[PDB]
């Protein structure tokens, strides 16, 4: 019996939990997610990995989920494990929102689930998740947010930031062509298109191998939107 | 509600009134108060119509699996040790009782009562509401040593007697004769009652 | 691949690098422990189901040595392999029976009994800390509806419906022959049966070193025939 | 459940496990703190400046109570899971006593945390050292420093994180009562102290301050900068 | 008690190995072609038939879900049973409580989260099966293919099992947006007959159709009449 | 790998051997009972000159008249002391009466041998505690000193030394001993041979020292009682 | 190797490896020996003492009012057994208003140390215990070991070095059933003396003795109560 | 090897740990029975391991419920622990049916309990075989002999433990469909006396039993006078 368990909450010799690291090369070799924090505006921008076949595009996009009236999340890596932890943060805002009456904030909500990938990386000896998420959500304290968190429960806020394949070549691109506090929503279009230009190798970037959803203010209530093709055409033909 | 059993040399008789109502007004003139437990373990009904019919099921579904698992048909007392516990287990929340009869290889007829959960084999153990009225006759008329169909006439006289006076029985007789060759289902129609002192 | 193996892939029931079940192709490698050999065969009328019958040490009582098993009145059942893993999954059968007759009123059908056996040996074959039970259960019913009824579950979990079968060390051979004859056509069926085991085994066997059960369209009863009518049907195959 | 033991002796009385937490700890983003007069000061090295990174939510100078904060390193996930079980024990401490938690209080209870978690089914230990700062209501100043292996103590100046050993010996050399007489020398002590381990002290490993019956006061990251170049 | 621990963890690598290895095995089963047409979806699959022996119309492979909804898979059978109970009491639960046929794409959903949970849960391997869910509502067709790894697919129309590389090159030049139903059934059986290996008969090939009116099997008689024409 | 139950071909429990021996890493301590009272004194191997002195606290009290020394993994001993608190508060609630020694180290000793990996309702204990406590104390039997390991053995000592330098140490206690012992002696004596153990000088804050005498309750000596005791190194 | 790391290992030659490893812990336990006659069940114990300051562990404990103890081996279980076992007899005194006989107290202790010796992770109690108990049968001297089994001796001797006190006991055995109460004790001393090196010796201090007989609840002898059976013993 | 638990198939197909749990059987001493006519009789070689045990130490014989007896072998604990399984089987059969439980119902009932052990790693086989007795006005006499994997036969005379081989071929030379209780005690002494081999493992008991006719279906050991008269011609017939 104890032959087969492979203990995976336990350190390394040198202090590193292996499922936790071995998961962030799954995660490395998801296809890149990068969204960017704006003034007007939130845009997330995912390269897709359903390219080209006989699909069919049922849903309105890949990678973005919504997660209340006011947030939506983007996940990279393993596919089901990404859909367990889209369910559940619904379930964690929706309980604020039953047991409060207000929408949750992101910090909170980020905080809940990141809680629960901690916790399946610390005991219980199941695998942690593989599965790196980047938010996007809107609230009455803080203002537009941009939250990373990865299969170790870790998480941080960032103004943007990219994570999956090329992770590393994207937030180079960002910190070479960021202008905090004053790019526009149109300015992170066309940012997010250059880094996913430069990043994706296969080779000329079409409107099919991305996805954009871009979140905004309109009217006291929140917009959380995807971009249609002609219009993501449009901004690569600008970015040409 | 009248049901009725008697021991006799190849096997038993079942009979049973065939009425059950609901206060005042009866919602049933006719009903089989005689499920089968087995081919040959028939357990006749009373109290709690409901209650009665889940204790015969459940007592039914034991009896069967022990059936089978012994590969021999599953002995009587056997079957009133089942009814008898699933009767006792219970007794706050059925108001049921189940006179348990029936025949097996090792014993012959046998008709064991089970009100309130107890287990005593009897030559005649009649019950139901209707049962307060013929224990002058039945007590007047049992002899030991009765050919079935002196049985089978007795317990339709009795019956036919209780539900004359009872009000809690009415409707038509049922009765059957289990031996070794197998049961022998008959009924009572209205027209067939013996009259008996009518004023 | 070709035999490959990785990890504790030959040890529990996990995937090998081929994707085969190691624990389970042993499981068919453990049928061949008893060293016997059943058949059952359908014809119109009935379902026949003859097996050996080893008494080798004469102070077994031969009334208890038998691969016969009464699952309710109107179901066979003939196991292989193992023994005690046979002795398991006719109890656990023969639950399953008084069961679907408390809750649903009727007797279980018999394509619904081995379903729901099979369903109970997948489970084995699919978590890691028990083994698959090394006994392919057949099972013979006269269904109102379809006729005649064999259904062979094995480890695993697989079941199908037959015109002819045979399960245990000849399996091979049993089969062949029974394409021999399926191919050239059944009343007495219990003749082919006899047939083709003592074929496959050529022995010429003895009114007591086999057993054998019917359930026919006149008689639902599942029934066992004794040594004296097998002796009728043997001496009936050897006057020709 | 998950119930195999996960932490057990090794061939030297050794509990392997323990030695590699406190290895995750040693990795960790250096922490310092000092305790003086009035004010007890507590500083986080740089950890990740990033240019993009938000400053706010990557701090690790976390609130326990009105009276009791606390620097960390190490497994930051984990650091947060025993930030949270400390400040819903202090509220249940608030609602069973009235009494606002002493340090000792709050120490004392997570150093029993990790010690369970150290010694349990299927559990591994925290890989967080944990420099619990806080003020009894007497008022006096209190550092706990409270490890993987759940032992905990009273201290003067402890330094946690990577590089902690020149960095303890930093305030081994130099915290004297001079050096904690006023408010600016503590805060200068402690920023000149990880200035030997911080990359370009000034603007990366800002800090924290509390003063007496005063919450939590936090940099002030320009506030941080003016005293970078008062030490550089 | 059964251990609780996953067996399923990340390869140095990690790509998680059992669900390659999974891959791998509905890579190896009987070939399945499903292909969604204007106004439903057809699911043939191929009979892997030993000796004649077997009452093929026994157990079927493509069950219906619903009076809307289909299933074929590839490789494991047992397992497919698991996954088609599963699945019929998950539209079952749907309809007590919201009173309304399932729409696909929530079955399908859910359906992917209990093959999730097994390349997670305690001692238990990966399921072997890639399901491919057909199903009609809102007026519209529905095609999904379910993983051991748990995600699905929405697709035009797809193949698997034996071969499956070039029955999707053989869909890529074959499928059309505009193909009617039968059609469809024609380009699928064709698709199958490519790599067949032993001359398809009503026996040994399932069709299933799901349309306006519901999902269900065809007949081998209806099949034979397919069969014809090729 | 193996269990934490298994026992080796020797006949002794794999973590039970490993865990005594991890005792041996710990810091020596002593203590010696006199028909006075018993004392105890431990080495609190300061580290750096930035700890705090009292932190290091291995000598903590279990009721009014039992003072338990430790050595070892000083984390684990905390359910150990605690277990014990609540014992002997609960024995008070109930009978109304003190808590002999005895009684308390034999309660306090069943949470040493309850640990395993397979039985595990909660999540108990995964190992031996690697905690040698020595419990000290006065009852109406009167001064005892009760030793105590990770083996769950509770063993009644005139006295006992237990650490890292414990050998030495107890060599010093066999030789040093004597029945007629007044308790001063037993302080003057145990620093002794501490200060002959010691790796560091010794001085009144890298140790602590607590008695419990007949009529005077559990008591640890502070700096300047400690200072005034070893005027006579 | 790879057989000896479990309680569920079966052997190639059908043994299980850990048990027999737990034998051995009784095998380096200190000597007990008990023995009986036809009114008295005597126990005698070797205290061990770890250092010359250290006190001789006890080895004897009390269970109820007529049945006694001498464990030997790992003494945690040995007081989680014994625990078990007190908790047995006052049960039986309070349902059943009578002293538990001896028998069914030894085949309880037998079916308790079974279940780990037979389940996964677990392992069997490495505590082997002498029983003294007097009931309406006469006195009883039982042994149990960590594979769980019971004996019913005449006298056994357990313990390191036992051997040595066995074979004493099969020299005189024969002698016991009329032995009154100290040419029994005697026996036993002797026996036990049997097992230490030559030069050290019996004292007052490292024996313990406890008696239970017909008109004699059981009692324990220490240092200075073994005075009076602890004398002559050449 | 490949044989580290019972949940696990060697390539051939064979759950190693019931075929040692048997190899455990085996090594243990021989007890035999017969079924006659008239009921069941048992017979131990129980080797005395030393001169200190008491006359009636670790007996084999038990009594699972008073119309069935119980004759074990092997590692004996486990055999106990059958005699409590089985002991509360039968009380649970007299609880629910209120009649003697059939012993054929019992060995089923037991015989998946010692079979409940072979498909887990959780778990091992029990390592013990033992043979049941029973006599009924109902049923006569019935012997059953579970072995560590669980499967239950019926037999005419059955021989378990260390020399099952040899006290099979003495079991053949008897007519037992034609012998009475009282003339079979003396013929399952010759086997004992016949299978024991003397010079290695001396000293060893005879423990008998029988239950039947004469003891009016009620399990008892041999009388004394009946168990010495035994050994004696038993003996006899060794010269």
């Amino acid at each position: 019996s104890r032959r087969y368990d492979s203990r995976t909450t336990i350190f390394s010799p040198e202090g590193r939990l292996y499922q936790v690291e071995y998961a962030m090369e799954a995660i490395g070799h998801a296809g890149t997610c990068l969204g960017i924090l704006a003034n007007d505006g939130v845009l997330l921008a995912a390269e897709r990995r359903n390219i080209h076949k006989l699909l069919d595009e049922v849903f309105f996009s890949e990678k973005i989920y919504k997660l209340n009236e006011d947030m939506a999340c983007s996940v990279a890596g393993i596919t089901s494990d990404a859909n367990v932890l889209t369910n559940e943060l619904r379930l964690i805002a929706q309980r604020y929102l039953l047991q409060y009456q207000e929408p949750i904030p992101c910090e909170q909500l980020v905080t809940a689930l990141c809680d629960i990938k901690q916790a399946y990386t610390q005991f219980g000896g199941k695998r942690p998740f593989g599965v790196s998420l980047l938010y996007i959500g809107w609230d009455k304290h803080y203002g537009f947010q941009l939250y990373q968190s990865d299969p170790s429960g870790n998480y941080g806020g960032w103004k943007a930031t990219c994570i999956g394949n090329n992770s590393a070549a994207a937030v180079s691109m960002l910190k070479q062509d960021y202008k905090e506090g004053e790019m526009t929503l149109k300015s992170a279009l066309a940012l997010a298109i250059k880094v996913l230009n430069k990043t994706m190798d296969v080779s000329k970037l079409s409107a099919e191998k991305v996805e954009i959803a871009t979140l905004t203010r309109e009217n006291g209530k929140t917009v959380i939107r995807v971009l249609k093709q002609k219009e993501v055409e449009q901004l690569i033909k600008k970015h040409e | 509600t009248t049901i009725m059993a008697v021991e006799f040399d190849g096997g038993v008789v079942m009979g049973s009134d065939s009425r059950v109502s609901a206060g005042e007004a009866v919602v049933n003139r006719v009903f089989d108060k005689l499920s089968p437990l087995h081919e040959r373990i028939y357990c006749a009904l009373s109290g709690s119509a409901a209650d009665a019919q889940a204790v015969a099921d459940m007592a039914a579904y034991q009896l069967e699996l022990h059936g089978i698992e012994l590969e021999e048909p599953p002995l009587v007392l056997a079957a009133a040790n089942v009814v008898r516990n699933i009767s006792y287990k219970y007794r706050e929340d059925l108001s049921a009782h189940l006179m348990v009869a029936g025949w097996d290889q090792r014993e012959g007829g046998q008709v064991y009562g089970t009100l309130g959960g107890m287990l005593t084999r009897q030559p005649f153990a009649i019950g139901g509401s209707g049962s307060t009225f013929i224990y002058g006759y039945v007590d007047a008329a049992y002899k030991p040593g009765m050919s079935p169909e002196e049985c089978r006439r007795f317990t339709t006289d009795a019956i036919a007697l209780a539900m004359s006076r009872d009000g809690s029985s009415g409707g038509v007789i049922y009765l059957v004769t289990i031996t070794a060759a197998g049961v022998d289902h008959r009924v009572i129609l209205g027209n067939e009652l013996p009259k008996f002192y009518d004023e | 691949s070709r035999g490959s193996s990785a990890g504790f892939d030959r040890h529990i029931t996990i995937f090998s690098p081929e994707g085969r079940l190691y624990q389970v192709e042993y499981a068919f490698k453990a049928i061949n422990q008893g060293g016997l050999t059943s058949v059952a065969v359908r014809g119109k009328d009935c379902a026949v189901i003859v097996t050996q019958k080893k008494v080798p040490d004469k102070l077994l009582d031969s009334s208890t040595v038998t691969h016969l098993f009464k699952i309710t009145e109107n179901i066979g059942c003939v196991m292989t392999g193992m023994t005690a893993d046979s002795r398991s999954q006719v109890q656990r059968a023969r639950y399953e029976a008084a069961n679907w007759k408390y809750k649903y009123g009727y007797e279980i059908p018999v394509d619904m009994l081995c379903k729901r056996i099979a369903d109970i040996s997948q489970v084995y074959t699919q978590n890691a800390e028990m083994r698959p039970l090394g006994c392919c259960m057949i099972l013979i019913g006269i269904d109102e509806e379809q006729g005649p009824q064999v259904y062979k579950c094995d480890p695993a979990g697989y079941y199908c419906g037959f015109k002819a079968t045979a399960a245990g060390v000849k399996q091979t051979e049993s089969t062949s022959f029974l394409e021999k004859k399926v191919k050239k056509k059944f009343e007495q069926t219990v003749e082919t049966a006899i047939t083709c085991l003592s074929t496959v085994l050529s022995i010429d066997f003895k009114p007591s070193e086999i057993e054998v059960g019917v359930v026919t369209v006149e008689n639902p009863k599942f029934r066992i025939l004794t040594e004296a009518e097998i002796d009728a049907h043997l001496v009936a195959l050897a006057e020709r | 459940s998950y119930d195999r033991a996960i932490t057990v002796f090794s061939p030297d009385g050794h509990l392997f496990q323990v030695e590699y937490a406190q290895e995750a700890v040693k990795k960790g983003s250096t922490a310092v703190g000092v305790r003086g007069r009035d004010i007890v000061v507590l500083g986080v090295e740089k950890k990740s400046v990033a240019k993009l990174q938000d400053e706010r939510t990557v701090r690790k100078i976390c609130a326990l109570d009105d009276n009791v904060c606390m620097a960390f390193a190490g497994l930051t996930a984990d650091a947060r899971i025993v930030i949270n079980r400390a400040r819903v024990e202090c509220q249940s401490h608030r609602l069973t006593v009235e009494d606002p938690v002493t340090v000792e209080y709050i120490t004392r209870y997570i150093a029993s945390l990790k010690q369970r978690y150290t010694q349990s089914n299927g559990r591994r230990p925290f890989g967080i050292s944990a420099l619990i700062v806080g003020f009894d209501f007497d008022g006096t100043p209190r550092l706990y420093q409270t490890d993987p292996s759940g032992t905990y103590h009273a201290w003067k100046a402890n330094a946690i994180g990577r590089g902690a050993k020149s960095v303890r010996e930093f305030l081994e050399k130099n915290y004297t009562d001079e050096a904690i007489e006023t408010d600016d020398l503590t805060i200068k002590l402690v920023i000149k102290a990880l200035l030997e381990v911080v990359q370009s002290g000034g603007k990366n490993i800002e800090l924290a301050v509390m003063r007496r019956d005063q919450s939590l006061k936090i940099l002030n990251p320009e506030e941080i900068e003016k005293y970078v170049a008062e030490i550089e | 008690r059964g251990y609780s621990f996953s067996l399923t963890t990340f390869s140095p690598s990690g790509k998680l190995v059992q669900i390659e290895y999974a891959l791998a095995a509905v890579a190896g089963g009987a070939p399945s072609v499903g292909i969604k047409a204007a106004n439903g979806v057809v699911l043939a699959t191929e009979k892997k038939q030993k000796s004649i022996l077997y009452d093929e119309r026994s157990v079927h492979k493509v069950e219906p879900i619903t009076k809307h909804i289909g299933l074929v898979y590839s490789g494991m059978g047992p397992d497919y049973r698991v996954l088609v109970h599963r699945a019929r009491k998950l539209a079952q639960q749907y309809y007590l409580v919201y009173q309304e046929p399932i729409p696909t794409a929530q079955l399908v959903q859910r359906v992917a989260s209990v093959m999730q949970e097994y390349t997670q849960s305690g001692g238990v391997r990966p399921f072997g099966v890639s399901l491919l869910i057909c199903g009609w509502n809102e007026g519209r067709p529905y095609l999904f293919q379910s993983d051991p790894s748990g995600a699905y697919f929405a697709w035009k129309a797809t193949a698997m099992g034996k071969n499956y590389v070039n029955g999707k090159t053989f869909l890529e030049k074959r499928y059309n947006e505009d193909l009617e139903l039968e059609d469809a059934i024609h380009t699928a059986i064709l698709t199958l007959k490519e790599s067949f290996e032993g001359q398809m008969t009503e026996d040994n090939i399932e069709v299933g159709i799901c349309n306006e009116a519901g999902f269900r099997r065809l007949t081998p008689t209806e099949v034979k009449d397919y069969l014809a024409a090729i | 790998d193996r269990g934490v139950n298994t026992f080796s071909p020797e006949g002794r429990l794999f973590q039970v051997e490993y865990a005594i021996e991890a005792i041996k890493l710990g810091s020596t301590a002593i203590g010696i009972q006199t028909s006075e009272g018993v004392c105890l004194a431990v080495e609190k191997r300061i580290t750096s000159p930035l700890m705090e002195p009292s932190s290091i606290e291995k000598i903590v009290e279990i009721d009014a008249h039992i003072g338990c020394a430790m050595s070892g993994l000083i984390a684990d001993a905390k359910t150990l002391i605690d277990k014990a608190r609540v014992e002997t508060q609960n024995h008070w609630f109930t009978y109304n009466e003190t808590m002999t020694v005895e009684s308390v180290t034999q309660a306090v000793s069943n949470l040493a041998l309850q640990f395993g990996e397979e039985d595990a309702d909660p999540g108990a204990m995964s190992r031996p505690f690697g905690v040698a406590l020595l419990f000290g104390g006065v009852d109406e039997k009167g001064p005892q000193l009760f030793h105590m390991d990770p083996s769950g053995t509770f063993v009644q000592c005139d006295a006992r030394a237990i650490g890292s330098a414990s050998e030495g140490a107890q060599s010093s206690l066999q030789e040093v001993y004597h029945k007629s012992m007044t308790l001063k002696e037993a302080i003057k004596s145990s620093l002794i041979i501490l200060k002959q153990v010691m790796e560091e000088k010794l001085n009144a804050t890298n140790i602590e020292l607590a008695t419990v005498q007949p009529g005077q309750n559990f008591h640890m000596f502070t700096k300047e009682e400690l200072e005034e005791v070893i005027k006579d190194i | 190797n790879q057989y000896d790391n479990d309680v569920t290992v079966w052997s190639p030659q059908g043994r299980i490896h850990q048990i027999e490893y737990a034998m051995e812990a009784v095998k380096q336990g200190s000597a007990t020996v008990g023995l009986k006659s036809k009114t008295h069940a005597v126990l005698v114990a070797l205290k061990r003492a770890q250092s010359e300051l250290a006190a001789h562990q006890k080895k004897i404990l009390h269970v109820d009012n007529h049945i006694g103890i001498s464990i030997a081996g790992l003494t945690a279980d040995a007081r989680l057994l014994c625990n078990f076992m007190r908790q047995e007899c006052l049960d039986s005194r309070f349902v059943f208003d009578r002293p538990l006989p001896v028998s069914r107290l030894v085949s309880l202790i037998g079916s308790k140390t079974q279940i780990p010796t037979q389940r996964y992770g677990r392992r069997p109690y490495g505590v082997g215990l002498l029983i003294a108990g007097y009931d309406d049968m006469g006195p009883h001297i039982f042994q149990t070991c960590p594979s769980a089994n019971y004996f019913d001796c005449r006298a056994m001797s357990i313990g390191a070095r036992s051997q040595s006190a066995r074979t004493y006991l099969e020299r005189h055995m024969s002698e016991f059933m009329e032995c009154n109460l100290n040419e029994l004790v005697k026996h036993g001393l002797r026996a036990l003396r049997e097992t230490l090196p030559a030069e050290q010796d019996l004292t007052t201090k490292n024996v313990s003795i406890g008696i239970v007989g017909k008109d004699l609840e059981f009692t324990i002898y220490d240092d200075d109560d073994v005075s009076p059976f602890l004398e002559g013993l050449e | 090897g490949y044989d580290l638990s019972a949940s696990t198939f060697s390539p051939d197909g064979r759950v190693f740990q019931v075929e040692y749990a048997m190899k455990a059987v085996e090594n243990s001493s021989t007890a035999i029975g017969i079924r006659c006519k008239d009921g069941v009789v048992f017979g131990v070689e129980k080797l005395v391991l030393s001169k200190l045990y008491e006359e009636g130490s670790n007996k084999r014989l038990f009594n699972v419920d008073r119309h069935v007896g119980m004759a074990v072998a092997g590692l004996l604990a486990d055999a106990r622990s059958l005699a409590d399984i089985a002991r509360e089987e039968a009380s649970n059969f007299r609880s629910n049916f209120g009649y003697n439980i059939p012993l054929k119902h019992l060995a089923d009932r037991v015989a998946m309990y010692v079979h409940a052990y072979t498909l887990y790693s959780a778990v091992r086989p029990f390592g013990c075989s033992f043979m049941l007795g029973s006599y009924s006005v109902n049923d006569g006499a019935q012997l059953y002999m579970i072995d560590p994997s669980g499967v239950s036969y019926g037999y005419w005379g059955c021989a378990i433990g260390k020399a099952r081989q040899a006290a099979k071929t003495e079991i053949e030379k008897l007519q037992m469909k034609e012998m009475t209780c009282r003339d079979i005690v003396k013929e399952v002494a010759k086997i004992i006396y016949i299978v024991h081999d003397e010079v290695k493992d001396k000293a060893f008991e005879l423990e008998l039993s029988w239950v039947g006719e004469l003891t009016n279906g009620r399990h008892e050991i041999v009388p004394k006078d009946i168990r010495e008269e035994a050994e004696k011609y038993a003996k006899e017939s060794l010269k």
